[PDB]
């Protein structure tokens, strides 16, 4: 009972938390395009030079 | 004189000997059950 409970505990959490690394990784990576567009607005200032 | 009683009164013991040896065979055969559930109820630890 207890070793199967431990086993299920580790199985349920490893199929969770580090897979759920997609949260920090995803919403971290998505900083890319939504910082990036400072470039698409950089060109308008060059147009204002 | 006790020529008859000595020969018969041992067999009444031998009877109980047969029965108690039978009980021994039954109780010892019970050893084949002793850890049986004891392994199978643990074994879902393997599957987990």
């Amino acid at each position: 009972a207890a070793v199967s409970a431990l086993a299920i505990g580790t199985a349920g959490l490893l199929s969770q938390v580090p897979v759920v690394g997609e949260a920090m990784g995803g919403l971290g990576a998505i900083i890319d395009a939504l910082t990036m567009k400072i470039d698409e607005d950089a060109r308008p200032a060059v147009g204002s030079f | 004189v006790a020529i008859r009683s000595e020969g018969v009164s041992e067999t009444q013991q031998n009877l109980e000997g047969v029965e108690n040896a039978m009980e021994d065979t039954a109780d010892s055969a019970g050893d084949s059950a002793a850890e049986l559930e004891t392994f199978s109820k643990r074994f879902k630890g393997a599957m987990g």
